């Protein structure tokens, strides 16, 4: 620290970055039409999840 | 060859009787037909097992379609006895006919309608139908939405 110090750091975010990046990340965790991969798991509950339910038991 | 290629329509072999007869008669091409019939029994095995081979192959083609051809009526259209059709079933038991359904009362056979487990079969069909409608509905919707932009 002698002859060598530091400074604080803060951030800033406007509404365009907040909604564009927020909706962009939510969409990055969502689907295209948002209805595609729902029935995939709804019907995988009868085929694949049954093994996870038996192992869970 | 085109009739034996695929999608064999159920036709009468009497039209092929004169075709094979003239195939033995004409000498311009495929002349050694009498050499095919050289032996007294080999040609008979090739002919009986030939008509048998196509009368089994057409069954293997129509077996893909689930149209329920009602082989009881098919035996009437083919003008043959049901006993050699039971022998044809004796050729199907070695031709892997294990995926079929028979009836004690009637004579109609079923090449489909299994126990149908809903977790595998209806699961698969509902997956391909629903998902295919979802992504196929997804493509031309926004694709046409881009096609209408050029009108401005």
């Amino acid at each position: 620290n002698r002859h060598y110090y530091s400074i604080t750091i803060n951030y800033r975010k406007n509404e365009l970055e907040q909604k564009m990046l927020l909706n962009l990340h939510k969409k990055s965790w969502m689907e295209g039409l948002t209805l595609q991969d729902y029935s995939e798991h709804c019907k995988h509950n009868e085929s694949v999840v049954k093994e996870m339910l038996e192992l869970a038991k | 060859l085109l009739k034996l290629f695929t999608t064999m329509e159920l036709m009468r072999w009497s039209t092929l009787v004169e075709d094979y007869g003239m195939e033995l008669r004409k000498g311009s091409l495929e002349s050694p037909a009498t050499d095919v019939f050289g032996s007294t029994e080999e040609g008979e095995k090739r002919w009986k097992d030939l008509k048998n081979r196509v009368v089994e192959h057409n069954i293997r083609i129509m077996a893909k379609y689930y149209t329920r051809i009602t082989m009881k009526r098919m035996a009437q259209l083919l003008d043959l006895s049901v006993d050699e059709s039971e022998a044809f079933l004796s050729n199907l038991v070695v031709n892997k006919t294990i995926f079929a359904k028979v009836d004690r009362l009637a004579g109609i056979i079923n090449f489909q309608r299994p126990k149908d487990p809903n977790n595998l079969l209806n699961d698969w069909s509902q997956k391909l139908n629903s998902l295919m409608s979802l992504v196929n509905k997804t493509t031309h919707l926004i694709a046409k939405e881009e096609m209408i932009h050029n009108l401005q």
